[PDB]
């Protein structure tokens, strides 16, 4: 598996529009862009509001945040039993590519991934706050 | 080619144009201490800035209607008498002026108190300089008028212009100047 | 001594009231607003 | 950003990644449980602070924890 | 993408927009700040005069009203100028600067002031 390269003259959705869309954000900070192939045209529900065909083959979408993406990604996979993929893409045009990381979904447990944020204790086990205190900044003692 | 005061007249080399309000107006060479060009710069807008307030205040007494002449109001009797306004302007406007000083030293710049610059609205900009300095320097040869047609006409400044505005070609400077007795 | 002229709630309540108000304000919204070196 | 953190106590359910509506967590292989592998949290920076996984953890008391931190664009959740 | 419509898109309205003070680009921004305070200035005078406490006496109501449309005018002055310190501290119009905006507040003062004064002198 490899990082795919997102293709921006990938053919969108027949949809009429509406004013759910992107705003000024998109043209400053970033935007969101998610594709998949559709094996036949169907219609489906925009998280944005209203209902969109979709194309028979590649399928693009851009939306404001990654939760909008990660939403239709569900609707997706539990209803059409698609595969879809996006990224974020920001105004400078670099594209970041994610969901999946590593190509295979999180649910799935896959080798070579690294545990992040694993404290190999209980709950019952953290400090006192006062011990975590004048640390330089509020900090739970969770943290450390 | 920025303009200058003379037209024709190359700015001196002691003039660079970086001070707002610089026409290379600068005959007598005063300037040409770099030391000297920094405390004159300063200098010069707080006699303009003191100007200003002065001619607004000349202008608004007597428009308002205040009836004591803007040279007279110091004979004049208020509530406190001159044994507390002196001591209190003294104490006060000492505080103001020594701190102004001490700021101005560490940064170079003008200020209030502790505020240097002093610019809560932030309004400063290279504009806003050169249209400072031309507001004061208008201020101050506006003033010395003040003073001088005191004299010479022992009127007000808009009754002077009034009287100027009835009669423009009489009223002039030759009827007070020839006919000073009568005026006064 | 003390007593203050006659006139002065007609220059104070204005100048406390309407005046450094707007001052404060524009003092305050542009400080909040200044962004960080 | 907002604090997300798994403890050991932590049985390998998958509930927690399922739930989360920003893809923050993911399974990593482990060998401190039956089902031999652990929540991850590798993505904090998406989270948005819901608490879903929580609501899905079957541990008592819970083995992912989410301690609301400080507030930016992702996790705001804005869109403008 | 975003939902058309004709008040949204039309060519009448368009035009109309594109016309205006604000939306007319390559004239200097003061010269906007001018003509924009002038129309506002103007206007500004009416509800004062007609509604204002002292609206009923006969000479004086004209003078009042006309004096606060200039207070508003100041203040609406400052708020233009604070705004662009705050806003530009760091495109392809002049006016969305931090030099394009002060000469605009400035201008918006002068010719607000004159709308507000070319007001007063059509009613007397
Ligand atoms: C800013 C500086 C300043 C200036 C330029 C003047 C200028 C003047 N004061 Mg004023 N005063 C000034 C500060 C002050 N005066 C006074 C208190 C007085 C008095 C009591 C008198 C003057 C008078 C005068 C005049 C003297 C004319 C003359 O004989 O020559 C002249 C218009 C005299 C006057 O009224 O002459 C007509 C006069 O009697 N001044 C106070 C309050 C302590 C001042 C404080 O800064
Ligand atoms: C408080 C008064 C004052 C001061 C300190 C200055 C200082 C300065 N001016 Mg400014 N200026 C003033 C008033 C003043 N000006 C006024 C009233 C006007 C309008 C008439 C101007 C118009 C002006 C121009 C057009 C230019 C300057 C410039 C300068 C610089 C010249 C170099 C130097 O070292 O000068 C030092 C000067 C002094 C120490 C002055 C000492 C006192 C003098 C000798 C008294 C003269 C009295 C006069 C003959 C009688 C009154 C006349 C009046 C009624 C018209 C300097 C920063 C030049 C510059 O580049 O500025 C950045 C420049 O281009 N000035
Ligand atoms: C350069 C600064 C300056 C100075 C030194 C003076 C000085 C004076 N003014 Mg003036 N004034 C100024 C600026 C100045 N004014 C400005 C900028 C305005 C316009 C807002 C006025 C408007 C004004 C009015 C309306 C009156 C004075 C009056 C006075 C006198 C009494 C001041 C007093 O009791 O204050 C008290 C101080 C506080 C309450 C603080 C005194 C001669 C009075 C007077 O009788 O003058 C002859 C008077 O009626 N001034
Ligand atoms: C019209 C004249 C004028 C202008 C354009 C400026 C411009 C400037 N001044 Mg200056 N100043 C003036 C008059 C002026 N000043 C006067 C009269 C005084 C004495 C009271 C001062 C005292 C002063 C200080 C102590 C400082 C400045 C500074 C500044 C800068 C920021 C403030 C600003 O932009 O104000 C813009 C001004 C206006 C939009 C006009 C306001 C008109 C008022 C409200 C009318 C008042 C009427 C009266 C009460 C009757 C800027 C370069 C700061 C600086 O140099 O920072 C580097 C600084 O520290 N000024
Ligand atoms: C801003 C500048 C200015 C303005 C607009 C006026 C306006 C007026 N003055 Mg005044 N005057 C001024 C400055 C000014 N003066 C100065 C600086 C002085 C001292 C030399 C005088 C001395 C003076 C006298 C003695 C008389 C007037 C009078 C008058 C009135 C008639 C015209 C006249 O006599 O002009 C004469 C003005 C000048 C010769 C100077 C003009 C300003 C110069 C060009 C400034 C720059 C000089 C230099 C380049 C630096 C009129 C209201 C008369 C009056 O009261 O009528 C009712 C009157 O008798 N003025
Ligand atoms: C914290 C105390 C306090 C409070 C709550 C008030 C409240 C009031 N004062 Mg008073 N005042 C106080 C202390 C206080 N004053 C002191 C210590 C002085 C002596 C300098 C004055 C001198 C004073 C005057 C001269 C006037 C008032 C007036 C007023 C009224 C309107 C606000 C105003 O103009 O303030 C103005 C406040 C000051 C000039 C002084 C403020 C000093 C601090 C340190 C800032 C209001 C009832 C006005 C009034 O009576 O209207 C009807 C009015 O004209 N006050
Ligand atoms: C202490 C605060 C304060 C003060 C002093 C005032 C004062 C005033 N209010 Mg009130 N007001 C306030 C707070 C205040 N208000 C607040 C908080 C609210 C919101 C709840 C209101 C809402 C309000 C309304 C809705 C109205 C008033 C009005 C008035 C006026 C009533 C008296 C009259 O007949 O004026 C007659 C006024 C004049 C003859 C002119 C006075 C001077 C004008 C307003 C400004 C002149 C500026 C000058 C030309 C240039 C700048 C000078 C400056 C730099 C020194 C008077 C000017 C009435 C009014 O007429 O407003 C215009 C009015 O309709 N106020
Ligand atoms: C509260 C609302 C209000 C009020 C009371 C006024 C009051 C006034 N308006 Mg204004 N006007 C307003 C809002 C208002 N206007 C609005 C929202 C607009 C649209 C931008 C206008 C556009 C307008 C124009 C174009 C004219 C007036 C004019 C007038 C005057 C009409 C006098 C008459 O008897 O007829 C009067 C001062 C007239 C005027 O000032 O004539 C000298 C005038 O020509 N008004
Ligand atoms: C919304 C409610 C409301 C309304 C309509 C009024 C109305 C009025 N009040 Mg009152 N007032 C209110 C609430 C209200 N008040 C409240 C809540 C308070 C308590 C804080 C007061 C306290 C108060 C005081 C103390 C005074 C008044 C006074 C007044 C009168 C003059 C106001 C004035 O000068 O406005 C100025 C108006 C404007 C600057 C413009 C108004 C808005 C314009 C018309 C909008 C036009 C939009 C346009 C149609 C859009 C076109 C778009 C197109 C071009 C595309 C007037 C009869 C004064 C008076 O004397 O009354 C008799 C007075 O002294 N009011
Ligand atoms: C650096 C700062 C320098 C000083 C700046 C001063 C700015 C000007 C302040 C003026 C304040 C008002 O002051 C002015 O009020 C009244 C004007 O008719 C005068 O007051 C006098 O006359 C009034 C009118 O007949 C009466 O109601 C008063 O009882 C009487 O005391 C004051 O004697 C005068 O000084
Ligand atoms: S944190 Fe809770 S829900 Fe997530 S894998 Fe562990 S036991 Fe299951
Ligand atoms: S709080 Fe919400 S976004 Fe964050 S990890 Fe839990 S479910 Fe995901």
């Amino acid at each position: 598996w490899t990082v795919p390269t997102l293709n921006p003259d990938t053919p969108s959705p027949i949809f009429g529009g509406s004013t759910g869309g992107l705003l000024r954000k998109a043209q400053t900070e970033e935007f969101y862009v998610i594709t998949w192939e559709a094996k036949k045209e169907q219609i489906f529900e925009m998280p944005t509001g209203g209902a969109a065909i979709m194309r028979q083959g590649p399928n693009l979408l851009k939306f404001g945040k990654k939760e909008q993406c990660l939403a239709l990604t569900t609707q997706l996979r539990n209803k059409f039993k698609l595969t879809p993929c996006f990224y974020r893409v920001f105004p400078d045009g670099k594209v970041q590519y994610l969901h999946p990381a590593d190509g295979v979904y999180p649910e799935k447990v896959n080798a070579g991934r690294v545990g992040a944020n694993q404290n190999m204790r209980r709950i019952g086990q953290n400090v006192n706050p006062i011990k975590v205190k004048f640390s330089g900044r509020m900090m739970s003692p969770a943290e450390i | 080619a920025r303009p200058t005061w003379l037209p024709g007249l190359n700015p001196p080399a002691h003039l660079k144009g970086a001070l707002a309000g610089d026409n290379g107006f600068d005959p007598l060479g005063l300037g040409q201490d770099e030391g000297r060009l920094k405390w004159y710069a300063e200098a010069e807008k707080t006699n303009g800035r003191w100007a200003m307030m002065a001619v607004a205040g000349i202008l608004g007494q007597e428009l308002l209607g205040v009836t004591p002449a803007w040279w007279e109001a110091g004979a004049k009797e208020y509530d406190i008498p001159a044994q507390a306004l002196t001591p209190i302007e003294f104490i006060v406007m000492g505080f103001l002026e020594i701190k102004r000083y001490q700021g101005f030293k560490q940064t170079g710049t003008s200020g209030f108190i502790n505020s240097f610059p002093f610019d809560p609205a932030g309004m400063n900009s290279p504009s806003m300089a050169t249209k400072e300095v031309k507001n004061g320097r208008l201020a101050m040869v506006a003033f010395i008028g003040f003073c001088v047609q005191a004299l010479a006409t022992r009127t007000q400044p808009i009754e002077g212009l009034t009287a100027h505005l009835a009669d423009p070609f009489g009223k002039n400077i030759t009827y007070y100047l020839t006919h000073l007795p009568e005026t006064l | 001594p003390f007593v203050p002229p006659s006139w002065a709630p007609s220059v104070f309540v204005p100048l406390t009231g309407l005046v450094l108000p707007a001052i404060a304000m524009a003092t305050l919204f542009v400080y909040i607003e200044k962004e960080a070196p | 950003a907002h604090i997300v953190k798994i403890y050991d106590t932590c049985i390998g359910c998958t509930q927690c990644v399922r739930a989360c509506p920003l893809d923050v967590l993911e399974m990593v292989p482990w060998d401190g449980c039956k089902a031999s592998q652990m929540a991850s949290a590798p993505r904090t920076e998406d989270c948005v602070g819901c608490k879903r996984c929580e609501t899905a953890c079957p541990t008592d008391f819970l083995s992912v924890r989410v301690y609301l931190g400080s507030e930016s664009t992702r996790s705001m959740g804005l869109s403008y | 993408g975003m939902l058309e419509t004709p008040v949204t898109s039309a060519p009448i309205v368009a035009t109309y927009l594109s016309n205006l003070p604000a939306y007319r680009t390559g004239v200097a921004p003061v010269l906007r700040g001018v003509e924009i305070g002038l129309a506002h200035g103007f206007l500004l005078a009416g509800p004062f005069i007609k509604l204002g406490p002292l609206r009923n006496v006969p000479e004086t109501a004209e003078i009042a009203g006309s004096l606060s449309a200039a207070g508003l005018v100041l203040i609406l002055a400052l708020c233009l100028s604070i705004y662009g310190s705050a806003q530009f501290q760091s495109a392809r119009d002049p006016l969305f600067s931090a030099d394009g905006w002060s000469e605009f507040a400035a201008g918006f003062l002068v010719g607000g002031e004159a709308g507000v004064a070319w007001a007063y002198v059509c009613t007397q």
